[PDB]
C-alpha cells in the first residue's frame, strides 16, 4: 500500500505532463542539487537590448542530509530559458527560511536550524564559499531558544525585523546600531509553536502571527504589553502554518491550515471569518496574495498542489468538479511543495519549490484568468 | 510543528 501511492503519483504526473500545453504559457522544471525549503524573487528584473528573454533572481536556500548547506541566489531568463546559480554563501544548517529586506535587498535574513537568525549582505561574501565551509554571516540574532520558519522584514521601517520560533516566541530586532544583536522585544502571547509571522504592508507598528494553539493574534509594538496581543482569534481546527496580508486591501487577511483550509479574515471584525476556501486533501504550509490581483490568492502544502483561488468567483452558479473560487490546481510536483514566490515583474508566474529537490517557474494559461 | 523530510541529493 506504500509504494502503490508511488504508481499513483507516477500516472498523476504523466497525465499533468502531457496536458502542459493547454494548461500553462509557460513550464520550467529545474532539478536543485539539493531541495530548497525557501523561495522569494528578488524586486530586480533585467531586460537586456535586443534579447528574446528577460533576467531574473530568486532567493534559495538548501536543504542537506548531513552535507555543507548554502543561502544561494539564483538567475532564472523568462522569454518575451535558462536556471544558473550565481552565488553560493556557506550557511549553518539548512536554510528554514531566507527574506531580502525591501530597502536594501542586498541584506538576507534566513532562520537556521539553531535557534540564531542570521543575516547575510550577499556582496560581502566570496564568489566562490570557502572549502572549509565556515559561516560567516554579518550578524547573528539572539533572542530565540529553538528553530523557526517565520520571518518579516518592515517594509515601512528599514531594519527592523520579525521573526517565529518553535520556543512559543515572536523576536523583534531592529538591526540598524559579525556581531551579536539581542532582540529589541519578545512576544509571548502564544501557547505553541509559533509557525508564521508577518508586518502588515502599512501599519508601521501592525503584525500578525499564527501558531499551533490554532490562533492569529494581531500585536502592537506601540503597547506595552508584550504577553497579551491587540487581538487573538480562534482560526482553524488544527495548527495555523501562514499567514498573508493583502497588498490592496488593508484589512483583509489569508491564513493557511493543517485543517487544509484557507480562512479569509476582516481585520475589523476577527469574530467572523469571511470565508473557507477547501479543496486542498492535506496540510497547507504557505498562502500567498498576488502582487498583482487584489482578489487572486495561491496556496500550498502536503498534498503536492498549489491552488489558486480567486475571491471575486465566490457565490458563482455551476452544474461539482470544486467550488466556483479555484481558479486553478497546479500538480507539476510529485512530492510535498515546501514554499512558492509570485514573480513580482511578471502576472501571474511563479516558482515553487519542492522536498524532491525540483523547482518549477510556471504561469498559467491566459485563458484561464481571461 | 512540521517534520522536514530526509534531503536527497540528485
Amino acid at each position: 500500500d506504500d509504494a502503490v501511492e508511488e504508481r499513483v503519483i507516477n500516472e498523476e504526473y504523466k497525465i499533468w505532463k502531457k496536458n502542459t500545453p493547454f494548461l500553462y504559457d509557460l513550464v520550467m522544471t529545474h532539478a536543485l542539487e539539493w531541495p530548497s525549503l525557501t523561495a522569494q524573487w528578488l524586486p530586480d528584473v533585467t531586460r537586456p537590448e535586443g534579447k528574446d528573454f528577460s533576467i531574473h533572481r530568486l532567493v534559495l536556500g538548501t536543504h542537506t542530509s548531513d552535507e555543507q548547506n548554502h543561502l544561494v541566489i539564483a538567475s532564472v531568463q523568462l522569454p518575451n530559458g535558462k536556471i544558473e546559480i550565481e552565488i553560493k554563501i556557506n550557511h549553518e544548517g539548512e536554510v528554514n527560511r531566507a527574506r531580502y529586506m525591501p530597502q536594501n535587498p542586498c541584506i538576507i535574513a534566513t532562520k537556521t536550524p539553531s535557534s540564531d537568525v542570521l543575516v547575510f549582505d550577499y556582496t560581502k561574501h566570496p564568489s566562490k564559499p570557502d572549502p572549509s565551509g565556515e559561516c560567516n554571516p554579518d550578524l547573528r540574532l539572539r533572542g530565540h531558544q529553538k528553530e523557526g520558519y517565520g520571518l518579516s522584514w518592515n517594509p515601512n521601517l528599514s531594519g527592523h525585523l520579525l521573526s517565529a520560533s518553535d520556543d512559543h516566541t515572536i523576536c523583534l530586532w531592529d538591526i540598524s546600531a559579525g556581531k551579536v544583536v539581542d532582540a529589541k522585544t519578545i512576544f509571548t502571547g502564544h501557547t505553541a509553536v509559533v509557525e508564521d509571522v508577518s508586518w502588515h504592508l502599512l501599519h508601521e507598528s501592525l503584525f500578525g502571527s499564527v501558531a499551533d494553539d490554532q490562533k492569529l493574534m494581531i500585536w502592537d509594538t506601540r503597547s506595552n504589553n508584550t504577553s497579551k496581543p491587540s487581538h487573538s482569534v480562534d482560526a482553524h481546527t488544527a495548527e495555523v502554518n501562514c499567514l498573508s496580508f493583502n497588498p490592496y486591501s488593508e484589512f483583509i487577511l489569508a491564513t493557511g491550515s493543517a485543517d487544509k483550509t484557507v480562512a479569509l479574515w476582516d481585520l475589523r471584525n476577527l469574530k467572523l471569518k469571511l470565508h473557507s476556501f477547501e479543496s486542498h486533501k492535506d496540510e497547507i504550509f504557505q498562502v500567498q496574495w498576488s502582487p498583482h490581483n487584489e482578489t487572486i490568492l495561491a496556496s500550498s502544502g502536503t498534498d503536492r498542489r498549489l491552488n489558486v483561488w480567486d475571491l471575486s468567483k465566490i457565490g458563482e452558479e455551476q452544474s461539482e468538479d470544486g467550488p466556483p473560487e479555484l481558479l486553478f490546481i497546479h500538480g507539476g510536483h510529485t512530492a510535498k511543495i515546501s514554499d512558492f514566490s509570485w514573480n513580482p515583474n511578471e502576472p501571474w508566474v511563479i516558482c515553487s519549490v519542492s522536498e524532491d529537490n525540483i523547482m518549477q517557474v510556471w504561469q498559467m494559461a491566459e485563458n484561464i484568468y481571461n | 510543528m512540521r517534520s522536514k523530510a530526509r534531503a536527497r541529493k540528485l
